[PDB]
């Protein structure tokens, strides 16, 4: 096993402020207002108004 | 400033003149108040566990 091929593949990532290429298969959900609620924005998880 | 010393002389004011000084002194400083969970960690569920 250790004298056989092994493809590899290696992803890099960048987090950067600038506008999301590559999401993953979430499902968007309505905007809902001046409440203390939960959001997802492209990656940025947070509590908040 | 040069003082002369003597053993038979006085020196004795003829005149007065009233003046009048400013002192400030602090008295009190800022009443500050912080909160736990929303400094250290804000809105986060997990993180005030």
């Amino acid at each position: 096993v250790g004298h056989q091929p092994y493809r590899v593949v290696v992803l890099s990532f960048e987090l950067l402020n600038a506008p999301a290429t590559v999401c993953g298969p979430k499902l968007s959900t309505d905007l809902i207002k001046n409440q203390c609620v939960n959001f997802n924005f492209n990656g940025l998880t947070g509590t908040g108004v | 400033s040069s003082i002369a010393y003597s053993n038979n002389t006085i020196a004795i004011p003829t005149n007065f003149s009233i003046s009048i000084t400013t002192e400030v002194m602090p008295v009190s400083m800022a009443k500050t108040s912080v909160d736990c969970n929303m400094y250290i960690c804000g809105d986060s569920t997990e993180c005030a566990n």
